[PDB]
């Protein structure tokens, strides 16, 4: 230790400097950690955490293509009427008519024109309907071409209905209002008010739920009215919706004029609809199942250009909006979805900057005309003394940052001299400032907003913003149980479609200009204002309900036990029924054969015997091994998006979750599924609940699971680098054979010497020698379409010897050749040789590369002297897959032509197959393609810039399941996958004779 | 920007910078192979940062104009990777990018950015094998600094103690080994705290971003 | 995606596809990824399943159809599944490295049975039925065991 | 807060709003818990709320008008919640 | 170059994948010489292709 | 809850903002013209 010290001294090297520096950082850490600790002490978890950023420009999703969704929208209404999902009574055909008209092209017309004019009215009653409706629709679209798109809600108006069982079961429905059918009739209802609004501060028979086609013909016609709904308003009655005017005294009382302007607007909007063409709108709080999303649907229907904010930005949520756009996205509309946190100052600033910034600079290039800051957080059960971290944060989203947001767009406009294009701000106001129990700090946020009615005048943003305060009333949506009761007092509660219609009515040109003259205040509270002691009244209804439920259910549960006592529990036991629970009956799903009478109706009668059936190539079976299971489960997911019972049970089986068992299970006998890990029994009806959640997580296009690829880790890719040893390595022990292999390689640059006692040699690498030092590389491609996790050629029944001997790709191929024969009802391949000669069954399956795994063992695993088989050369060949198929299964002496077609070997294979049969060389042959996914494959595709960059996909908010999007605006490169798929093809004549299924004609 | 854009485009094409006229365009220099157009395009991004609007058409003298405005003495990300790769596989045992500059400066008098030119000219003329002698590597740096000389237009004992100190340093190491004492543990721990600091410092930075000075203070 | 659309568009345009009747395109690579050599086969399966079910699945990852593609008035890009009253023929096309192009036309099976005698057709339905029963047999055996 | 209009509201005004509203709430809430945790049901504390007659009447209050208007919810919270024996609200509208 | 020369970090082209394919020989033939849009069926027959 | 108006009638003076502002302008102007005129009549004296 001393010899060390003195040496260090001579060397002038400070041995303790590490610990010095370390101890100093350790200090500054508890220091920072301290301040952070305090800031958390003051703001609280919720605030500090909840205030993190969410918005980034790259995660924005824009929806454009109304031009395409319209053809779809219509081609869907069309099959739906034909299939009688929509009958001519359903209001849906009228709604969808409106949305189709909202997208008239010279092109959409030629679409309906072709499809409608080409329907055989004769075919059925349903077919006439589509054709008649179709023609009617075609007419209307011809008119609405070159005409502004319109927001018109046709949905059947509803009201609240609560009913308590005879057994205390409280149930809530939404029934159609007896005396209300059109939105038209709803405006009238509003203007009349009720008896509860005392002091002051037309029949147009609809073909509505009777004949949709008739109503649809009405749509294009502008309603003329002389009896303006305003004039229905009684003297000394305040309508259920009204505008207000500030008295010089300072109070906001009901103004009949303003309220007539507003109500008349609403009426005109019910009959003609309103357009929002050319209106640019920012709306926060428009998540699913909210007043927001109903307002959003409206805006889009009128052709608005809208930015929607979402807090929970997901695939699930992206998918919601694409759905919504493809349904309501009018001509000239555009939806932009961005992730956003109205709680972050930085997000507020970032958002409306991205909105104003020129497209070149990565922006939207817009200028807002409306802002609808409905974003919020639910505070409940928080009273005065409970107000804390949550409520303070909530108050920030619901007030302070709304101010900040208006302020932001003010600066933008102003910084651009935009003095003649105000943005209208629909303030979400409340009628109940701390009327009810523990709002938290909600009432405070909602009351603060009301200062803008004065700030508009007193400050200097009046040409940049206008304030439009909406006092939102009682609204039911996804505590409605008392809705029916509150209403029982001459007050109106509203559905979300109703409030949305109400809010949308403040965007009509008429009330917009009103705002521009001086701030507008709209009472959208259907008279609740008048019901006295609203808190206690409200609470009573709730108590009376809840009590009536609980006494009724408690009395019944006791009269029921009294029966089991007095009248025996064995007399009541033989009186319950037995439920039956479903089991999975996986089916091969052969094709349907119609009665011949109907068959001969399909093709021309001339066809009979015209064709040499020895030269009609037909597909007899098929199967696949792929990311989504087999042909069965995959088609299920592709066509339906979820698995059936047979779906899960098969997926759970292939993936290894459940294993069949028949024997005694801990005493009692069992026959059925068993969790293979636990060996406990599993019922079919439970497989979904128990496994699907995980089954789904581990199939399809997902993150690359290194377990499935000998450890390939895209994030940590192994490579060696060459280095020259600068000074003699320290000697290591080695065998004689091995030491000699070193000396053979290095010569002058290595010494090997026998250790006389052991017989073995020491190997000393001298200076100048060459060394390979391993290092790691982070790679861009993190996702692949992989066979479901737990797939195992062992479970399809493949011998361990084959498993070893063969390249993985051969396993895929083997399993599908089997599954494809099964699909063709050929259970023993040798049955072919009942019909055909050994020489006439062929194999034309092919690969792009395939054997990619044996290739590596040959080029890389050899290069490391790692143990690798003596015939990996065999298994690398593209055509030894077909060889093992023939050697294990088929035993044919037919043709064996093997295609390399790269990304298209699979179609080329069919060509080659078809031809081989048409030349007489084979009468049955196997066709298909196969390929694997391995480490070196994915890397070189990345080097060709061919595959999608996963780091970039993430940067854009893309989940793995979303990174393969063909024909999309944002398509970014392909997603790589693995697997095989083959089909069996045959002469039509042979197929018929053998009696196998016929799935199609190649 | 001429010498940097030239060495990089002559490298991805594997032909001397005489074979390449900056007169031509990237579309012509490729011929048709659009993989190599995609490579030259993405490489210049990591290098200069600012992508002009027609990289594939705007000619090389005319691209070096646009890039010169925004760049200064920056050896660049993509070029810095290419020079340390040329030094590692082609330079004899021990000959660093460190040693190769102390030679370019000692025996050929070259400052920071002038030896940056000699390394970029050696990157276009990179040996297809590793040089053997340290004298072969010295002779290579010689002719490379004179090909830089006529492309830019410019013309051209303590070591005894050094051998001993090496000895002592080793006597130290082996001793430490025997002592089983980790000489580097200080710096380990230190580097880890330094990390957690920018980490905390980061969150604090953000909270300040959101709340502002006045509020936080 | 653009090339393929253009080329499919043109083969329809040249042959006289009625204005207003586009081909409905499926893009199954969205669900499965792209298994170089397996591609064509997987699509050949889905095509058979489409023929025999009358259901045309939807490109569920079509958030937004590339505005470029509007020009191809003979192509329709659905984002949702359409259950139709029948599909008559599908067109599997695929393109590989090295100028390896390929198309296949699959026609619905029931057109075959038109060219055969009733007595023969009936005889066939008989054999097929018996196979299905014996194959359902086989399949559940080999699954379980 | 002065010379702060809508678009100027920032760090200062948010902090100011905290002193002039949120923490006043927190303070009433605090003495409520104390009293209550001691069974003090017959000794309310009177809270003289400093109210304003001019909600954003004048120029750039910053966020003053907002703080002073929020206070007025206590006139209802007194009734609707459950601190009525611990605090009483007395709103003073302070003049010029 | 794809399996071994990459593994050593040796300089190797970005599309060696292209040239490993059994059917890019026929592709260069068509791209340099023939210019056909005829059939392109490529056999792997091992010692008898 | 009790609410006490300790605002000595200001409630009633209309357009209080602008009214307020006017008083201020009239004052400030009267001050600045009066002081600017005097500073110039004072320099005219030093000249003449």
């Amino acid at each position: 230790r001393q010899q060390l010290q003195v040496l260090a001294r001579y060397l002038k090297m400070d041995l303790d400097n590490g610990e010095r520096k370390f101890l100093k950082e350790k200090d500054t850490v508890a220091e920072l950690q301290a301040q952070l600790d305090y800031l958390n002490a003051e703001l609280g978890e919720f605030f500090v955490n909840g205030v993190a950023t969410s918005f980034s420009r790259k995660k924005a999703r824009t929806f454009d293509s109304s031009w395409n969704w319209a053809k779809q929208s219509l081609l869907s209404l069309y099959f739906e009427i034909i299939h009688g999902v929509l009958k001519n009574v359903d209001r849906e055909v009228v709604s969808e008519a409106i949305n189709i008209m909202n997208r008239s092209n010279d092109a959409l017309i030629k679409f309906m024109e072709y499809h409608i004019s080409n329907t055989d009215e004769t075919k059925g009653e349903n077919y006439q309907l589509v054709k008649t409706l179709g023609e009617q629709l075609i007419e209307n679209c011809k008119q609405v071409l070159d005409v502004d798109p319109v927001y018109k809600d046709v949905a059947k108006p509803t009201g609240p209905k609560t009913a308590i069982d005879k057994n205390g079961n409280i149930t809530y429905s939404e029934e159609p209002r007896e005396k209300v059918r059109k939105l038209s009739q709803y405006v009238q209802e509003m203007a009349l008010g009720g008896p509860i609004t005392k002091e002051s501060q037309m029949d147009v028979e609809d073909a509505l739920d009777k004949d949709s086609t008739k109503e649809v013909a009405s749509l294009p016609n502008k309603s003329t009215i002389s009896k303006t709904v305003s004039s229905t308003i009684p003297r000394e009655t305040i309508p259920f919706l009204h505008l207000r005017k500030k008295t010089p005294a300072g109070d906001w009382k009901y103004d009949r004029q303003l309220s007539s302007l507003f109500l008349d607007g609403l009426e005109k909007a019910a009959f003609n609809g309103v357009t929002f063409k050319d209106k640019y709108v920012l709306i926060t709080g428009a998540g699913k199942g909210s007043i927001g999303a109903e307002v959003l649907q409206g805006l889009l229907q009128g052709g608005a250009k809208v930015v929607v904010t979402t807090s929970r930005f997901s695939k699930q949520v992206t998918d919601y909006y694409q759905s919504i756009y493809a349904k309501y996205g009018a001509k000239g509309s555009t939806l932009i979805v961005v992730p956003f946190n109205q709680g972050s100052k930085q997000d507020v600033e970032a958002l409306i900057e991205f909105i104003y910034d020129t497209e070149k600079n990565g922006g939207l290039g817009w200028d807002l005309d409306a802002i609808i800051p409905f974003a919020a957080i639910p505070e409940q059960g928080i009273e005065l003394e409970h107000i804390d971290s949550k409520s303070e944060f909530a108050h920030r989203i619901m007030l302070t940052n709304i101010l900040r947001m208006m302020g932001c767009v003010k600066k933008q406009k102003s910084a651009r001299g935009i003095e003649t294009r105000p943005a209208q701000v629909i303030l979400p106001m409340s009628p109940n400032h701390g009327t009810f129990g523990g709002d938290g700090m909600y009432s405070e946020s909602k009351l603060s907003l009301e200062t803008l009615f004065n700030r508009w005048h007193s400050e200097s943003w009046a040409n940049q913003l206008t304030v439009c305060g909406a006092i939102i009333g009682w609204t039911r949506g996804t505590n409605n149980i008392i809705a029916e009761g509150i209403e029982k007092m001459g007050v109106r509660t509203f559905s979300q479609k109703e409030m949305a219609f109400n809010l949308l009515g403040l965007l009509t040109p008429e009330v917009v200009e009103l705002c521009q003259k001086s701030p507008v205040m709209a009472d959208l509270n259907g008279g609740l204002q008048f019901v006295p002691e609203l808190k206690e009244f409200t609470a009573k209804l709730r108590k009376e309900l809840v009590e009536t439920s609980e006494v009724r259910k408690a009395v019944s549960i006791e009269t029921a036990l009294e029966h089991k006592v007095v009248n025996g529990n064995s007399a009541d036991a033989a009186y319950a029924q037995v439920e039956i629970q479903p089991r999975a009956n996986i089916q091969l799903d052969f094709p349907e054969l119609k009665p011949y009478k109907q068959v001969k109706q399909i093709a021309p009668a001339e066809l009979e015997g015209l064709l040499d059936l020895e030269r009609v190539i037909v597909v007899t079976g098929f199967a696949e091994v792929g990311p989504w299971g087999s042909a069965r489960t995959r088609w299920e997911m592709e066509a339906f998006g979820e698995f059936s019972l047979e779906g899960c049970v098969e997926m759970a089986w292939i993936m290894g979750f459940i294993s069949y068992h028949n024997g005694n299970l801990k005493g009692r006998p069992y026959t059925g599924w068993v969790d293979s890990k636990t060996k406990e029994p599993v019922d079919d009806k439970d497989v979904k609940a128990k496994y699907e959640t995980s089954i789904l997580e581990h199939s399809g296009i997902r993150l690359i699971e290194p377990e499935l690829f000998n450890g390939y880790n895209p994030e940590k890719k192994e490579m060696i680098q060459e280095v020259i040893v600068e000074e003699d390595l320290e000697p290591f022990e080695a065998s004689k054979e091995t030491a000699e292999q070193f000396k053979h390689q290095h010569g002058d640059k290595v010494d090997i010497f026998e250790i006389p006692e052991t017989g073995e040699y020491s190997v000393k690498l001298l200076k100048g020698a060459t060394l390979y030092i391993p290092k790691a590389l982070r790679f861009d491609r993190l996702v692949a379409g992989q066979i479901p996790t737990g797939w195992n050629a062992k479970t399809y029944g493949i011998s361990d010897d084959i498993i070893s001997q063969v390249d993985p790709i051969t396993l895929f191929v083997l399993v599908s050749v089997v599954e494809a024969f099964i699909a063709s009802g050929i259970t023993d391949p040798y049955e072919m040789y009942k019909y055909v000669h050994v020489s006439e069954v062929g194999n034309c399956s092919g690969s792009g590369m395939g054997g990619v795994s044996a290739l590596r063992g040959m080029f890389k695993d050899r290069f490391k002297d790692e143990p690798v088989q003596n015939d990996i050369l065999q298994e690398s060949f593209i055509n030894t897959m077909s060889a093992w198929v023939n050697m294990l299964l088929i035993s044919s002496s037919g043709p064996i032509k093997t295609p390399v077609g790269a990304c298209a070997t699979s179609v080329e294979s069919v060509d080659i197959g078809v031809e081989t049969i048409l030349s007489g060389k084979a009468r049955i042959c196997i066709v298909g393609g196969y390929d694997d996914f391995q480490e070196e494959g994915s890397f070189e595709f990345g080097n060709m810039k061919a595959t999608s960059n996963t780091l970039e996909e993430f940067e854009h908010g893309r989940t793995p399941a979303e990174m393969s999007r063909p024909a999309t605006t944002t398509r970014n490169g392909f997603m790589e996958a693995q697997g095989a798929g083959i089909q069996i093809i045959m002469q039509a004549d042979l197929a018929l004779k053998m009696g196998v299924p016929i799935y199609g004609i190649v | 920007a001429s010498l940097l854009l030239h060495v990089l485009v002559a490298h991805k094409l594997k032909k001397s910078l005489d074979s390449i006229p900056m007169s031509k365009t990237i579309k012509d220099l490729v011929g048709g192979k659009s993989t190599v157009q995609n490579e030259i395009l993405g490489d210049l991004g990591k290098e200069f940062g600012t992508t002009p609007e027609k990289p594939e058409e705007t000619p090389l003298e005319e691209l070096a104009e646009t890039f010169q405005d925004t760049f200064s003495g920056a050896l660049g990300k993509q070029s810095s990777s290419l020079l340390s790769r040329l030094i590692s596989s082609k330079m004899p045992g021990g000959f660093t990018i460190t040693v190769a500059r102390k030679y370019l400066q000692t025996r050929w008098g070259l400052p920071s950015g002038r030896q940056d030119g000699v390394l970029l000219v050696a990157l276009s003329n990179e040996p297809a094998a590793r040089l053997g002698s340290e004298a072969d590597a010295k002779a290579f740096l010689d002719s490379m600094a004179q090909k830089y000389a006529s492309i830019v237009g410019v013309d051209l004992l303590e070591e005894i103690t050094k051998d001993h100190k090496v000895l002592a340093r080793q006597q130290l190491q082996v001793l430490a080994r025997y002592l089983k004492m980790d000489l580097d543990n200080g710096e380990r721990k230190f580097l880890k705290e330094k990390d957690t600091v920018a980490e905390l410092q980061a969150q604090l930075d953000y909270l300040n971003a959101e709340l502002g000075e006045f509020f936080v203070n | 995606d653009k090339n393929e659309s253009a080329t499919i568009n043109e083969m329809m345009k040249h042959l006289g596809r009625s204005e207003g009747n586009p081909v409905i395109g499926v893009f199954q690579k969205f669900l499965t990824g792209h298994p170089k050599g397996a591609a064509g086969a997987w699509m050949m399966n889905g095509a058979l399943q489409i023929l025999n079910s009358g259901i045309i699945p939807g490109n569920r990852n079509a958030d937004n159809v590339d505005k470029i593609l509007e020009q191809f008035e003979y192509v329709l890009y659905p984002s949702k599944t359409l259950k139709t009253d029948g599909v008559r023929a599908v067109s599997i096309t695929s393109f590989g490295f090295g100028q390896k192009g390929g198309q296949a036309i699959v026609v619905h099976p029931d057109y075959l049975y038109g060219a055969i005698t009733e007595d023969r057709y009936n005889e066939y339905v008989a054999k097929v039925s018996a196979r299905e029963k014996s194959a359902y047999k086989f399949f559940h055996n080999g699954m379980i065991y």
